[PDB]
């Protein structure tokens, strides 16, 4: 993350990190139930075996609570071109429930059209991760927050290179350097109504970390809603819808 | 109504039947005056795990 703060205990507790094989972490996830983990589905492809880890806010250091856990399940969605990272979404389901407790704690899924309404037309969502830091934060492993505005579909689509699909949104500072950035990849986009936070997106894509002109693009959690309430009561593989 | 200030739940609103009817996330239950949410146990969805 560019330029945001770090997150004080239990202020990101549905925070997950995806770690591979060398338990160096590529990815992040928001932690949705005691099963459930989504991430955004390309991660599935910067790594060959990871798994999820959650209760940690300093990659090079164990505090307590860090549990990893292990994929029993993921649905990828099937509709997934490499190419647009349209439809840029998967959940897992882990094999050991999840022990919410201080620093983890799920977000909340809204319910479409009140979150069309409502969150959405807020001024501004908060994303976190643990990736690429290029400001002024001591230290590189530690769990970031970034407040970033949204942006309007216009001026999406006319600053982005490629496509915006109606599963994208933008969102951050357009001169202002701060940023979602590699390494905070599937990571949570959550936007918090009366002290309670649900999930509006899943950080995907950009055209680098804090470019002037380019915003980052976060998949339409709302455009999935059903698909991830089905997801999250099958145990398969794909899907769509 | 729900736009003038989200009817004043504290999460989610509707118009159903001439009335407004607020509903809470998964883990929260409706609360007596008709407006907020309860948790349901100790860690709720969307809530910073302050204390503990």
């Amino acid at each position: 993350i560019v330029g945001g703060q770090e997150c004080k205990d239990g202020e990101c507790p549905w925070q997950a990190l995806l770690i591979n094989e060398e338990n160096e972490g590529f990815c992040g996830g928001t932690i949705l139930s005691e099963f459930y983990i989504l991430t955004a589905a390309h991660c599935l492809y910067q790594a060959k075996r990871f798994k999820v880890r959650v209760g940690d806010r300093n990659t090079e250091q164990e505090e307590g609570g860090e549990a990893v856990h292990e994929v029993e399940v993921v649905i990828k969605h099937n509709r997934f071109t490499k190419e647009t990272y349209d439809f840029d979404i998967a959940v897992l389901r882990l094999k050991t429930p999840i022990t919410f407790r201080m620093n983890v704690a799920p977000a909340c899924l809204p319910e479409r059209d009140w979150a069309e309404s409502t969150l959405m037309t807020q001024k501004t969502g908060i994303v976190s991760g643990f990736g690429r830091t290029h400001e002024k934060g001591r230290q590189s492993t530690r769990l970031k927050m970034l407040e970033v505005p949204y942006v309007d579909r216009n001026s999406c689509k006319l600053s982005s290179s490629f496509i915006i699909t109606q599963n994208m949104f933008c969102a951050g500072y357009d001169t202002k350097q701060e940023d979602a950035c590699q390494g905070d990849s599937g990571g949570p986009h959550v936007t918090r109504f009366k002290d309670t936070y649900f999930v509006t997106g899943i950080v995907s894509w950009g055209e680098g970390c804090a470019r002037k002109g380019k915003y980052g693009i976060y998949t339409k959690v709302t455009a999935f809603l059903k698909w991830i309430d089905r997801s999250m009561k099958t145990r398969g593989l794909p899907k769509a819808k | 109504l729900c736009s003038l200030d989200n009817g004043d739940c504290d999460q989610f609103c509707h118009e159903e039947q001439n009335s407004v009817v607020c509903s809470c996330a998964r883990g929260y239950t409706l609360a007596d005056n008709g407006k907020a949410c309860i948790p349901t146990g100790p860690y709720p969805c969307g809530k910073q795990t302050l204390e503990r």
